[PDB]
């Protein structure tokens, strides 16, 4: 129609006319808004005037008019200003949209205002009118009593004080409800908020809020202490564990903390235990001995290892390149990992007599992979072969120390010192390549043992090997300073290292200091930004390669857009063949948590020009999709496996195997072909040395740890990060001048195990367990929805998929005290009748005491 | 509200992937010209 | 090419193992093997080649001017190229050429416009 | 061997600007210290993209012609485009029969 | 509530952008690779034409080549 | 339950289509029930998906019979019915999205725009023009043609001949679906014929012979001849006879607007010519047009841009240039700029398909 009548009266210019035209105007603004728009100047003028009487109604109309144009922020200013005639406990479709826009606006001011001062929130200092709406929106959702909607908003508008109050008031212990809400908010804050300063604040508070309830969920409480990685958080927790003291629970908690936590963290945790005088039990756990021994006991019984596969593999190839000899020494170690059996190597000795220097060192270092899992029988086995004792070459004696450093990583306290005495000794001797190979293992070992704490004593020792400038040994020392100082480096250490790359004129020392520089910034995030630039600002190829690993490591875990943009950007815009391959490798580490997304980012790149790029995407998937069995990862890796370019075949074969470890025929139809393929390649002569290296080691992955391990970059037992594993794979992924360095895969094996542990017998039941996943769609390889009733036993192969449907039997002779929890990792029992065994076994810590 | 956060991560990753494809095609047009000169 | 002869106690100590190269070294003691070709040069060289390859900048102005002079002929031949082009597409009903043929013509005009 | 080791208007104008600018600075200095033809052809000659103005008359006629040539090329790209649409159209059609 | 719906649109839109770009990306990518194969071929000394005189049952063949003299050569395993 | 609610919606739509002229007896008698099915927020209730199983064309047919003062029969004299309906369609637009759900969006703007054109103002029109512009890949061939048909009428009033000329030509393209071989085509055709006359002249009716009835064709021939001869007397008579058509279209203004073009055309036909031009010869020509205003009409001509010439009235002779020679007037440059747009715009859409 027309609004021209209504507007005519507005121009008459008195109080009555203003009010009548206003109350008319409110009703049909929306349809006739066009006509009214031209009088919007009078309306705004009436706004901040009061020569009339219509102000709050004028602001109201103006909001409606602005709205219909498509100026939402403009409307929002006036909707607020309408004041008493605008209410958010009254909704129309109109109301919904400008409240939505008012929050956005509020979000914008809050992002800026947090960065500026991190207690902006402790007062109003932002627009009062906005703040008012904001508190009231929070109240609305919460009166209706759905707490996920209210908490979502409070996050978004970057203020902490609302989060605290909101949750607090509705914690009414039900107990089921308090626990579940808090567990949701924890998961949320980690995965979706990389505003690192904000995220920590929410984590420390959500921890104290759960802790204060009389009922807690102790699994969730461990997550958050690992993440913030504080001894101080640990201490508060444990004194709370003193008040409700149970030996079963307190023991479980220590079996969790020892694996996940860092070396230094572990160290202050023994100190605080010693000084609190609470449990001498727990301090032994904190030394790591119990968990590793329990796995040994498991791997010895459930091993399925075959030397006939290694035999077949060796006879399938022909020697003519020392790369094959490495391949089978290494596939053997991996296969026979943890089972303490050297069996193959014991069987075949004439080939050993052939082997070059590096190949000898590797053969020796294979014992280390097998004998990991013993921190007291680890040292013992290697004693007849050390420097000063028997051997047959000094390369063999050098690999003895490399293999010791493999094992005793994660509790290198003794071994660092022990190795240091060998470093200082052999710095004089460099006259023979026999000593360079000895001092080369020596440097690897020490770097590996001293990881996660940072001892400057080791750094200063490995550095004088650089000044003496020995060609093999300088590579191990350089990489070794990076391993030792990981995530705990000096700023000074960065600067000294950085200058020395430039100084060094041996290719290997230059290569090792590049990679060396990437490691030392692990977990820094934005704090590494200064060094990223510096590595890329060096116009050396080695240093630009080295820069890419530095983002992957620093920004690891939960992904960060800025970090991916920079890496993809180098990958596209740099044409250097090392550089493009390293920046693709690097995406997989960032993206370990969000692994679904990696086949799409790398989709393109896998079918993209230049083989180094294609190589880099194989690795990306291999690291990122390891253990999950992502169907999308495998589909991308299939073409690449029979690619012309030999090292592309190789890396795809390594990659396939890491994802599909402990996944079988029937579960996946595709793996039979894959295993066939691995085998066929060794046997044909038409493949080249690099392709068969890929193939041999790939068999070795699938069949690793007697078929009972998976490769993961975290624990299942807390579901929180595991450092060692991440670090292992980045050294593993490179082999190009790094022909012996395969061995770093020992640190990435995690056993796939659900075993029960008696609380006071420390033994494993053998009993029948129930399961609903279909067994015989699980099989013994080589040599789908479920709810159907089924059975499994104890001390048999628990697969990833299986673990979810298993349940402890409750009613023989034990109580399982906190029960099973729908993920891998042990659960401590506390016994009804320890004094008769059900069908226990003796563990290996009771074979060597 | 929680949901949106999940979805924003997928959107962002994708957005970068799209810009990166555009850039790659640029290096290829360049590569083509250079390769014709060499042949 | 670059080749050197083999030495014992080095190229067996460094790069089953290598049965082949092991019987070769206990045997002949010396035999040809190929060494890789690489380059190394400094940044100083690299910068100050690409201002030679003054002649290039001043030469670039001169070239633009004299190109507009010759454009009378260069005009006429693209007119011809196009007549062939259209005729070709008819006969088929080739397409590839035509596209390449279309792209080239676009590049040349961008250049003709730039000149003037 | 050189090539194996190794494997616009504005840049020239900026150089031009810097020379003139330097030349002025010199002339001021030179008067001060002291208390033809080349400079004289470097001012009037260019006063009238500047030179290219006078030429523009002749350029324009040929400029239509070379524009028409680019237009035929655009049509040609559309023609090639239509085939791509059909290729996609065929695939879809076969997938529906199946 | 309005805000969630808007995020769902922009995703749907983005994927179509990915689909279009991906299809073109492939066409260029192929062309470089095609040119490289062609370059490997364009490095050759040619093949000689000959006439099979007679085949020997031990996997030699006697050939008179027109380029050269007469030669004994090793029968191919591709034929 | 879910399946049953979707079914419920299909049944109301279906019922609503049936009770019209299309598939049932007379639309007016039936109107009240058709209106009961719309009205008490069952249309609202439909929001399972977007409106595209019921269409603007349909909402148009029910509402026009309800109210237009010629089918209603001055049933009421208020646009009370349309005001609620326009508001409700406006209310839909807010919650409508544009990016992937503009099936409902274009249809609602079509219904609203239509009502302004039926009875409203040309002032408020501007906002509705800007809102309208949304992809033309989402709406049917039938629906695209109607959207263009209304847009083109609106553009004519503003005197944007050119824009309407493009939309109309695109509108009536092919016929894979009906209302581009029916009555709707004839309505489009009349409006196209008018827009070309407005630009200057229409001198082709080849297409129109076959897609319009004889009754239309005669008035099309009479107009084109009047305008071509330049003769005002024939043109006026053409309006006079086909008064019923000009009224019918609801746009007697066209007659007023076109008549000015005819007198302008007459002055043009005999160009500028020789370097001096005799008064008498031009006077003769202007006498035809209007014969007691020779000097005024010629003055009006120059200011307007019909002609450009230079006059002395102390000599009473006319001086001119005669230009038939087309030197550059930014004319290559213009071609190039246009082509870069033409290639990119076309190029992107073709590529998506």
């Amino acid at each position: 129609t027309t609004a021209a009548p209504l507007l005519a009266l507005l121009r008459e210019n008195q109080d009555s006319v203003k009010t009548y035209a206003l109350e008319s105007i409110n009703n049909v603004v929306d349809q006739l808004w066009s006509e009214i728009s031209n009088e919007l100047p009078d309306i705004e003028a009436l706004y901040d005037d009061d020569t009339f009487s219509d102000r709050e109604m004028a602001a109201l109309i103006a909001s409606k008019v602005y709205y219909n144009l498509g100026e939402y922020e403009s409307a929002v200013k006036y909707a607020l200003a309408a004041k008493d005639r605008f209410d958010i406990d009254e909704k129309s479709q109109f109301v919904e949209t400008i409240v939505s826009k008012s929050i956005e606006m509020y979000v914008q001011e809050a992002s800026k205002q947090y960065t500026k001062d991190e207690q902006f929130y402790t007062k109003d200092i932002i627009d009062p009118k906005l703040t008012s709406i904001f508190e009231r929106m929070i109240e609305k959702c919460l009166k209706a009593s759905e707490l996920k909607l209210a908490l979502g908003i409070a996050l978004e508008g970057y203020r902490l004080d609302i989060i605290e109050s909101a949750l607090k008031s509705k914690l009414d212990q039900s107990t089921s409800e308090n626990v579940k809400i808090i567990n949701y908010l924890l998961t949320l804050a980690i995965t979706t908020v990389t505003n690192s300063k904000f995220r920590s604040s929410i984590l420390r508070k959500s921890f104290d809020f759960l802790m204060n309830m009389p009922n807690c969920d102790y699994l969730t409480l461990n997550k958050v202490v690992v993440n913030l990685n504080d001894a101080g958080l640990a201490l508060q927790l444990f004194k709370k564990l003193k008040e409700e003291n149970d030996e079963g629970l307190s023991a479980q908690i220590a079996f969790d903390l020892v694996s996940s936590a860092s070396q230094q963290l572990l160290e202050i945790l023994v100190t605080e235990l010693t000084a609190q005088g609470y449990d001498p039990a727990l301090l032994n756990i904190l030394s790591g001995l119990p968990t590793c021994d329990y796995y040994n006991t498991f791997l010895l019984n459930n091993k399925n290892i075959d030397i006939g596969l290694l035999n077949k593999s060796k006879s399938s190839l022909d020697g003519k390149f020392s790369l094959f000899h490495t391949a089978v020494s290494v596939a053997n170690g991996f296969m026979h990992a943890g089972t303490t059996d050297n069996s193959f190597i014991k069987a075949n000795l004439p080939w050993l007599g052939k082997a070059q220097n590096w190949a000898k060192f590797t053969a020796t270092a294979s014992l280390g992979v097998i004998h990991k899992g013993n921190l007291l029988e680890g040292k013992k086995v290697m004693a007849p072969y050390l420097p000063g004792s028997r051997a047959s070459s000094r390369f063999i004696k050098g690999g003895s120390l490399y293999g010791l450093g493999l094992i005793y990583a994660g509790f290198g306290r003794d071994t660092t010192d022990y190795l240091k005495n060998i470093i200082v000794e052999n710095s004089g001797t460099s006259g023979d390549e026999d000593v360079d190979v000895l001092l080369h293992g020596a440097s690897l070992g020490i770097g590996l043992a001293a990881m996660g704490s940072a001892n400057i004593e080791v750094y200063e020792a490995l550095k004088e090997v650089l000044y003496n400038d020995s060609a093999t040994s300088g590579e191990a020392a350089a990489l070794g300073m990076g391993l030792c100082m990981l995530g705990t480096g000096k700023p000074e250490a960065i600067h000294d290292m950085f200058t020395y790359s430039q100084e060094t004129q041996h290719g290997n020392i230059t290569r090792g200091l590049a990679v060396g520089l990437a490691l030392i910034n692990y977990g820094r995030q934005e704090l590494a930004d200064d060094l990223i630039t510096k590595m890329l600002a060096s116009d050396e190829s080695l240093l630009r390669y080295g820069g890419a690993f530095t983002i992957a490591l620093a920004y690891a875990g939960t992904g960060n857009n800025s970090a991916v943009k920079r890496l993809l950007h180098v990958a596209v815009s740099d044409s250097n063949d090392d550089v493009r391959r390293a920046a693709v490798i690097a995406l997989g580490f960032v993206l370990l948590r969000d692994y679904t997304t990696v086949p799409r980012i790398v989709q393109l790149l896998s079918k993209s020009h230049n083989a180094h790029v294609r190589c880099g995407t194989a690795f990306a998937l291999g690291i990122a999709c390891a253990g999950k069995g992502l169907q999308s990862a495998i589909d991308v890796l299939d073409p690449l496996t029979k690619d012309p370019v030999d090292f592309v075949r190789q890396a795809a074969m390594i990659a396939l195997s890491m994802i599909l470890i402990q996944q079988t025929e029937k579960l996946n139809p595709q793996v039979a072909d894959i295993n066939k393929n691995f085998l066929s390649v060794i046997t044909n002569k038409h493949q080249e040395g690099l392709a068969k290296f890929g193939a041999c080691v790939a068999q070795g992955i699938m069949n690793a740890g007697g078929r009972n391990v998976t490769i993961q970059l975290e624990n299942a037992d807390t579901g929180t990060l595991d450092t060692k594993s991440v670090v292992g794979l980045v050294m593993f992924s490179q082999f190009w001048y790094w022909f012996p360095l395969a061995h770093f895969l020992s640190l990435s094996f995690t056993p796939t195990t659900v075993i029960g542990i008696r609380g006071s017998d420390q033994a494993i039941p053998k009993f029948q367990m129930n399961c609903y996943a279909k067994e015989d769609a699980f099989s013994y390889p080589r040599m789908k929805y479920s709810s159907k009733p089924y059975k499994v036993d104890n001390m048999t192969r628990i697969l990833p998929q299986q673990s979810r449907y298993i349940s402890f039997i409750k009613d023989d002779r034990f109580v399982p005290v906190r029960k099973f929890k729908g993920n891998n990792g042990v659960v401590v029992l506390r016994d009804r009748e320890p004094k008769e065994p059900v069908a226990l076994i003796e563990t290996v810590r009771q074979m060597k005491d | 509200y929680f949901k949106l956060k999940k979805l924003e991560k997928e959107y962002e990753l994708l957005t970068l992937q799209e810009d990166y494809i555009k850039d790659e095609q640029r290096h290829l047009k360049r590569e083509l010209k250079r390769a014709q000169e060499e042949v | 090419d670059a080749f050197r002869l083999i030495d014992t106690g080095a190229l067996i100590n460094n790069l089953l193992n290598k049965a082949n190269i092991q019987a070769l070294i206990h045997g002949l003691n010396r035999h040809y093997y190929s060494l890789n070709i690489d380059y190394h040069k400094t940044a100083k060289e690299t910068k100050m080649l690409m201002n030679l390859h003054y002649e290039e900048k001043e030469e670039s102005n001169l070239a633009a001017t004299k190109s507009m002079v010759k454009i009378a002929e260069q005009y006429s031949k693209r007119i011809e190229e196009e007549k062939e082009l259209t005729e070709e597409e008819l006969k088929t009903r080739p397409k590839k050429h035509l596209s390449e043929t279309a792209d080239e013509t676009l590049e040349n005009n961008i250049v003709s416009v730039l000149t003037a | 061997g050189v090539e194996h080791l190794l494997r616009i208007r504005l840049t020239n104008q900026l150089k031009s600007l810097k020379g003139l600018q330097s030349k002025l600075k010199d002339v001021v200095e030179y008067l001060d210290k002291v208390i033809h033809t080349i400079l004289g052809k470097l001012q009037d000659v260019f006063n009238l993209n500047n030179l290219q103005k006078a030429l523009t008359v002749k350029t324009n006629d040929e400029l239509m012609v070379i524009y028409i040539s680019n237009l035929v090329r655009s049509i040609i790209a559309f023609d090639d485009l239509i085939e791509n649409k059909i290729q996609n159209k065929k695939i879809q059609e076969q997938r529906v029969k199946d | 509530e309005q805000k969630i719906q808007e995020t769902e649109l922009k995703i749907r839109s983005k994927t179509e952008n990915v689909r279009r770009l991906e299809a073109q990306r492939n066409a260029l990518n192929d062309k470089v690779r095609f040119i490289k194969d062609e370059l490997r071929l364009l490095q050759e000394p040619g093949s000689y034409v000959g006439e099979v005189i007679k085949i020997v049952s031990d996997k030699k063949v006697l050939v008179k080549v027109q380029p050269e003299g007469k030669y004994i050569v090793d029968v191919a395993k591709d034929i | 339950k879910t399946i049953e609610v979707t079914a419920e919606i299909n049944c109301f739509m279906h019922l609503l289509v049936q009770l019209f002229l299309w598939d049932s007896k007379e639309l007016e008698q039936l109107v009240e029930f058709n209106r009961k099915v719309v009205i008490p927020n069952l249309l609202c209730y439909y929001n399972l998906r977007s409106l595209n199983l019921i269409n603007a064309k349909l909402w148009f047919y029910i509402y026009l019979s309800h109210e237009t003062l010629a089918r209603s029969s001055e049933e009421i004299n208020s646009d009370n019915q349309n005001i609620i309906l326009r508001s409700t369609m406006m209310k839909f637009l807010k919650i409508a999205s544009l990016k992937h759900d503009n099936e409902t969006k274009a249809m609602l703007i079509n219904l609203i725009l239509r009502d302004f054109l039926n009875n409203g103002e040309v002032d408020s029109a501007s906002d509705f023009i800007s809102k309208l512009e949304y992809p033309h890949t989402d709406v049917s061939s039938s629906l695209e043609a109607r959207y263009f048909f209304y847009l083109s009428k609106i553009n004519a009033i503003q005197l944007d001949y050119s824009t309407a000329n493009e939309y109309i030509i695109a509108a009536i393209r092919k016929a894979p679906h009906n209302s581009k071989s029916l009555g709707f085509l004839q309505q489009s055709n009349k409006l196209h014929c008018c827009i070309q006359l407005l630009m200057g002249d229409i001198p082709e009716l080849s297409f129109f012979h076959q897609s319009n009835m004889q009754k239309s064709l005669l008035p099309y021939y009479h107009l084109t001849k009047a305008v071509k001869l330049g003769d005002l007397k024939k043109f006026t008579s053409t309006i006079t006879k086909y008064k019923q058509l000009l009224l019918k279209d609801d746009t007697y203004q066209l007659c007023v607007r076109l008549r000015s073009n005819v007198i302008k055309t007459g002055i043009r036909i005999i160009s500028l010519t020789y370097k001096k031009i005799s008064l008498r010869d031009i006077c003769l020509k202007l006498n035809l047009d209007s014969e007691q205003t020779v000097e005024y009409m010629v003055s009006r001509a120059i200011r307007d841009g019909v002609i450009e010439a230079k006059i002395n009235h102390e000599d009473g002779f006319i001086e001119t240039t005669e230009l038939l020679n087309i030197y550059d007037s930014e004319d290559p440059q213009q071609v190039f700029d246009e082509r870069i747009k033409f290639a990119n715009q076309l190029h992107d859409e073709y590529l998506v398909s």
